[PDB]
C-alpha cells in the first residue's frame, strides 16, 4: 500500500461526496493513517461519522477563518500523530451574490472573504503545521481551470484559483529546500455540496461531459486517485504542478465536433 | 399528493434528516420543523433529484420551503 | 497621432519614473487628453506638475482603499471629462515584510493588503466608471512574471498579480460585450519608486538584463509605448491578453549560454 | 510615421484578403519601404499589382521548398534595398486531406510538407536574410490557437504552429544577442484564401464571433495594425511573445453564457 | 497491483537508463505483462534481455522511419497479446549538429529527422495499433521543458517536443471518444544514453539540480512512478495533460536564491 | 436561368477572372474555358457567396464545374 | 569629508527635496530637519547611486539619517 | 600508466564490453578491437566518468580511441 504507515491531515470533509473524501478514501485504501478537520459543530456531526468509517479517532476543529483554532490543532496533531507525512487542503467558500453575475458586481467584503478562506488558509495552515512535517511530505489543494480561464460566473473564485496556483509555485519553491512538495489537483467540475453554490453549475457541468475528450464528467473515485498520487511517494519528483483532472477538457479551445460526412457540427448541437 | 409518491419521498426525507418518518408530514418545513441547516436542505434536495431523475432548478429550490412544496413540485415534474 | 481627441485617466503616477508616467507620456505624444489621480496630498505634490507638463489641469484625488472617494472620481470626471476611451490602472502595494523572506511567514493583514489595493482596486474603478465609457474603451493593468512563475522574494505579490491577470480575463468577458477591452501590460523588472519595495530588485534587475534574450533591461519608453498600443484602437482586437514588455525574458526556462569553443558557460558566470 | 525610412519584406502575399496583405498595408500607412515575395507566375500576377498600390517596384520570387530561391532573394534585397529593418513571414500550407478528419489519419508525407512549409521557412529565411538586418530588426511569423488547444480538424496544423511557436522562443534567443527581435502574431479565425482550406473554417468562425468576449471576428486591419506594431519600434521591448489579436477568444475555456434572470444559457444556443 | 493482467507495449528501450526502462520496471512492479521493441540489431542486444529480466518474451522490431515494420508489430501483438492496454513512446532523435550552436544553423534534413523519429512516429504507432487497444487504454509519450521555454541548445528537439504536446492534445481527442487517453511526460533533465547527444547538457542538469524547488535531480524510478501512474487506470480521468516530472523546476522565472542575512545571493554562486 | 440573376452572376465571373462578359456563357468552364486556377476559384466562390449572403458549403463547392452551375445553384438558394 | 564631494552631494539633496544649500548641513536629517517622507528619500537615493555609479544596498540604505551620512558613506564607496 | 588504475580501468572495459580481460590491452581501440558501437562507447565513458568521479568533457570525449587513451586521460584527471 503506498501510504502505508504514513499520517496525513485531511482539512475539507463535508460530506461523502467532498472531493476531499475520495482523497482521504483512496489514500485510506493505500494505508494511510488520517486525521480530519470541521468547520464547526454542524460538520462535526458528518466528519467524525465518515472519519470513524476510514478508521480514524482524530477529529480536530478548524475554521480557518479563527486564528485561534490553528495552534490547537498543532497540540492536537503533535499529541496524537506526532508526524505528518501530508496535508489535503480542500477548502473554499464565496457568498452565493459573487458566484453569479459579473465580477464588477463584487463586493470587497466578498472579495476579502473568497480569498482568505479559499487561498491564504493555505498559508497559515502550511506555516502552522510545517514543524511538524516529515521528510518528503507533500501538500496538497484544489484548484479548478477558472483560475486561467475564463469560466462562466466563476467570478472572484477565479481570481482566489489564480493566487492558489501562484501560492502552489511560491510554497513550493519555500518548502522544496526542506525536501516537502506542494501542488495543485485542478479537478474537473463535479457535484458536491459546495459546488451548488456556483451559479448553473449544471450547465457546466453538461458542457465539460459533452465536450470533454473522454465525454464523461470525473468520478469523486478519479479525483481522490489523482490527489492519493500526488500526495504518495509515488510523485516525489512532482512539486508546483497544477495537475488536471477533468476528463481531457482543459485541452479544448472550442466546442466539439463531430463530423456526418456532410458538415461538420458541434456535439452540443446534437442533443438539442 | 398522490400517496405511493408522498411515501417514497417521505421516506428520503426521513433518511436523509435521520428523523422518524412520523414527524414527516406535508405541513412541516425543513428549516423549522425538521431542524435542517443550509447543509441539510442541499443535500436533500440532490437526494431528490438524483432519485427522480428531474433537476430541481435553483430558483425553485428556494422557493420550497414545507415538506407539501418539495412533494407537490415533484408530482408536478416526475 | 493615435489617440488625437481620446480621453484616458491615469491612475498611479508616482514620479517620472512610475510606469504610469511613461504610458501617460506615449500617449500624450499620441495626442490623448489625460486626466490623472494622485494617493494623498505627499502625492498631489507630485501628480499635479507632471499633469500640467502633460498638458492637463484634470487632477483628482483618489486613495482605492478609501470607498468614498470613488463617487467624487466619477463625478469629477463626468463634470470635466463627460466621458472615458481610456482608463490606466498602474497600482500596487504590499508591507515591506511581505516582499521578504517567505510567502508562508505572511500575515492575514499583509495578505488583504495586497490584494486589496493591487487587484480589488480595479473592480472597484471600472465598476465605478464603467457608466461613462464610450465605445471602444481600453483598460490597462500592470503585471509581472511572478504571477505564474517564481520570482525572489515576489511572495504575496506573486499570489495578487496572479488573481489580478485572472480579473483581467473575467472583466474581459464582463465588459466585452458592450465593446470594452481590458488587457495587462506585463513589464520586465524597471527601476521605480514602488520597485525599491522588494528585497534585492537590484539583483533581479541583473538576472534580467544579463539574462533576457535581448540582453538589456526595458526601458521606462519601451513600456508606454507598448501600453500606449494596448490602449489605443491599433489594438483593437486585443482583450484579455497579457503582453510582456520584458526584452524577451518570459521565454527562458534557464540562464542563457554562451560557447567558448570548449564549453557552454552561463553568460551570468562571465562577469562574476 | 512609425516605419517611415524603414525597409521591410512582406512574405506571403496572395490577394487583397491576405494576412500579409493587412499588415503591409498596416505599415504602408506607418511609412514603410515594403518589398514582397510570391510563390509562382499564378502569384506573381496578385503580388505584383498589389506591391505596385503599395509603392513598390521591389517583387521577387520565393517558393520556400526551392533551397536554390533563396541565395537569389538574398541578392536582390541587397541590390535593390541594401538592409532590412523587418520581415514579415506569413506562410503555412498543408494538403487538404490533413486538414480534415483525424490526426491519426495524417501521412508522413502530408506531415512534411505541413512542416517545412509552415515552420522550417522561417528558420531558412531568417537564416538566409540575417546579414542583412539591421539594428533593431523585428521578425515577425503568423500562428493560430490551435497550436496549444484543440480546435478542430486543425490537426497537423496544430503540430505546426506548436513548434513554429517555439521556433520564435529559439529564434529570439538567436538573435536576440544581435538586438534583433522575432514574434508570433497568433490571429483569430479570418476569411482568407487559405483558410479555405480547413474543413468548416465557416462554423469555427462563427463560434469564435459568438463565444468572442467582443463578440466580433477580427477584421483584416486588426491584425495589420497589431502586426505593424510588432514590427515596428514601439514593440521594442517585445521579443520571444506570441500575441492574441483574437477578439479575446484565448481566455474562454467553454462557450458564453447569457443570463435571462431564470437560467443561464448559451450564447450559441440563441440564434439555433 | 495496479496493472495486474494489463498489457503494454514498451517503445524505446536502450539500456537499463533509458526513461522506458524506469517506467517499463515501475509498471512490472504493478504487475504488467509487458512487450518491448527495439530499433535494430544493435539494440536487440540489449532489450531482449532486460525483457527477460522484466519476465517478457515478446520481444519486436520496431525502427519508426521504416513504414515497412508497423504491420508486422501490429501482427505479432495480434498473436502473441491479443489486445493492449497501455503503450509507451520513449524516442527520440536528431542529429548532434542540431542540438548544437543555434536553431538558425539547422539543415532541412536535420529538422526532418527530428520531426519524423520524434513526433510523427507517435501518430503512426498509435494508428497502427489502434484496433487493438482495449476500453480505458493510456497512451504515453515523453517530452522536455524546452517545448515551451527556451533550454541551451535544445534547438530544434524544442520545436519537435511542442508539435509532441501539441500532437498529445489533438490525439487525446481524437481517441477519447473511444474512451483512450493520451499524455505526456515531461521529465527533467536525466542522464541517458540519448541525453549524451545534448551539447553540455551536464551543465543542464546541474543547472536543474541547483535551482530545482527540490534541489534534486529526478531519478530514473521517479520518472518511472510517474509514467506508472499516467499508464494506469489511477489516471483514469487525466487526458491531454502535459506531466511534469522535474523535482519543480519549471516553476521557477529565475535563478533560485538564498539570503545571509545581508543580500540575496544566487545558489549558483554559492558553489563557484 | 433569371435573366436578372444570369447578368448579375456574370458581372461578378467577369470581373473576377478578367474576362469579357462575352465569353461567360453558361456552358462555359473556369478551368477549361475561363482560365482559372485552384486560387481563381475560391476568389471567385468567395465573391459569390459575399454578394449573395449565401453561402456555398464545400461539398457543393467542388461539384461545381461550369458558369451553369454556379448559377442554377444560386438560383435555387438566394 | 572632503569639501568638493560634499558640495555636489550638497546640490544634489538641494535639488531633491528643493531647499536652499543653506539649509543642508553635515547634522540636517532628511525627515526631522528637510522635510522628507519616505518617497523623498528613496527618490533621494536614487539620485545619489546612480549619479556616483554606486549603489547603497538596502541594509545601508536604512541606517541612513543625516546628510554627514550620504556624505560620509558616498566618500567610502565611490 | 600505473598498474592499479590500468587493472581497475581494464575491468570496467571488460565487463561493459563483455570481452575477456586479456583482450583489453592499452593498444586496443573499442570501435576496431574491442568491437564497440557509437552507443557501447557512450555507455562505457559514462561508467568510467560515473566510477572516478571525474567528467570526462564532450571535446575530450571524441579525442579518445585506445584504452590507452582513456587510461592515459584517467590518470592525468582523478
Ligand atoms: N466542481 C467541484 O466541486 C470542484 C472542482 C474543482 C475544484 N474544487 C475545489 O475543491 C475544494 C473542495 O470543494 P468541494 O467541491 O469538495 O466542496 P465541499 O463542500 O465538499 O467541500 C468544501 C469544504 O470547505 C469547507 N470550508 C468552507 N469554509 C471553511 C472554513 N471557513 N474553515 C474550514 N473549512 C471550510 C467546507 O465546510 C467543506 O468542508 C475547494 O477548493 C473547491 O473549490 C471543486
Ligand atoms: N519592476 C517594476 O517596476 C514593475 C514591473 C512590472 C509591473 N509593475 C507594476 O506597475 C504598477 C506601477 O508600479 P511602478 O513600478 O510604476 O511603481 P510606482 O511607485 O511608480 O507606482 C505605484 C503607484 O501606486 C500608487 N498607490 C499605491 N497605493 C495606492 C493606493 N492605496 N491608492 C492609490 N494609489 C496607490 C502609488 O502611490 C504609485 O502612484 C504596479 O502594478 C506594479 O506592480 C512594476
Ligand atoms: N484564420 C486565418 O486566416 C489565420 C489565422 C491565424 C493564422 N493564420 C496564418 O497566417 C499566415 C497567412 O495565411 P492567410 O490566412 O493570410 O492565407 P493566405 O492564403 O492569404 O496566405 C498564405 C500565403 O502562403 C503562401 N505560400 C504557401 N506555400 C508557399 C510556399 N511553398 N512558398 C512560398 N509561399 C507559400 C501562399 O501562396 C500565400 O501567399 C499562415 O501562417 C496562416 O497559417 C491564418
Ligand atoms: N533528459 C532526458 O533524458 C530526457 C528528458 C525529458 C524527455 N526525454 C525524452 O525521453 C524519451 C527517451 O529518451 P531517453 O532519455 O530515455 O534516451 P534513450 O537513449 O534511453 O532512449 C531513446 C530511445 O529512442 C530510440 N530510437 C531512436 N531512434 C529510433 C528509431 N528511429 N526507431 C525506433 N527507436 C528509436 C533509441 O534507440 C532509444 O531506444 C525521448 O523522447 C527523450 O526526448 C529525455
Amino acid at each position: 500500500g503506498f501510504l502505508k504507515g504514513k499520517k496525513g491531515l485531511i482539512v475539507g470533509v463535508a460530506n461523502n461526496k467532498s472531493i476531499a473524501y475520495g482523497i482521504a478514501q483512496s489514500c485510506f485504501n493505500q494505508g494511510a493513517t488520517l486525521a480530519f478537520t470541521y468547520l464547526n459543530e454542524s460538520l462535526e456531526k458528518r466528519v467524525r461519522p465518515i472519519a470513524q468509517e476510514l478508521n480514524s479517532p482524530y477529529v480536530y476543529e478548524l475554521d480557518v477563518s479563527k486564528e485561534e483554532h490553528f495552534k490547537p490543532l498543532y497540540d492536537s496533531v503533535k499529541k496524537d500523530l506526532g508526524s505528518l507525512d501530508f496535508i489535503v487542503h480542500s477548502v473554499a467558500f464565496a457568498p452565493k451574490e459573487a458566484l453569479e453575475g459579473s465580477l464588477l458586481e463584487t463586493s470587497k467584503s466578498a472579495f476579502n472573504t473568497a480569498m482568505e478562506i479559499s487561498v491564504y488558509s493555505l498559508i497559515e495552515l502550511t506555516n502552522t503545521l510545517k514543524p511538524l512535517l516529515n521528510n518528503g511530505a507533500s501538500v496538497l489543494t484544489l484548484s479548478y481551470l477558472g483560475s486561467t480561464k475564463y469560466m462562466a460566473h466563476y467570478n472572484v473564485m477565479g481570481l482566489a484559483k489564480a493566487a492558489l496556483e501562484s501560492a502552489v509555485r511560491y510554497l513550493a519553491v519555500d518548502l522544496g529546500k526542506h525536501n516537502i512538495r506542494v501542488n495543485a489537483l485542478s479537478a474537473g467540475p463535479i457535484r458536491t455540496l459546495a459546488s451548488s453554490g456556483i451559479a448553473d453549475f449544471r450547465m457546466i457541468l453538461k458542457w465539460n461531459e459533452i465536450n470533454a475528450p473522454l465525454r464523461k464528467n470525473v468520478s469523486l473515485e478519479e479525483v481522490g486517485n489523482a490527489g492519493m498520487y500526488l500526495l504518495s511517494s509515488l510523485s516525489s519528483g512532482v512539486s508546483g504542478e497544477v495537475h488536471f483532472v477533468d476528463a481531457g477538457y482543459h485541452v479544448m479551445g472550442m466546442g466539439a465536433v463531430e463530423e456526418k460526412d456532410n458538415k461538420a457540427t458541434l456535439l452540443w448541437d446534437l442533443h438539442k | 399528493s398522490s400517496m405511493a409518491l408522498f411515501e417514497d419521498i417521505q421516506a428520503v426525507i426521513a433518511e436523509q434528516l435521520n428523523v422518524d418518518a412520523a414527524q414527516v408530514t406535508p405541513e412541516a418545513e425543513f428549516v423549522k420543523d425538521l431542524g435542517a441547516d443550509s447543509l441539510d436542505v442541499v443535500e436533500l434536495i440532490m437526494a431528490l433529484e438524483e432519485k427522480f431523475g428531474i433537476e430541481i432548478p435553483d430558483e425553485q429550490a428556494e422557493k420550497i420551503v414545507n415538506v407539501g412544496d418539495v412533494v407537490k413540485y415533484i408530482e408536478d415534474n416526475k
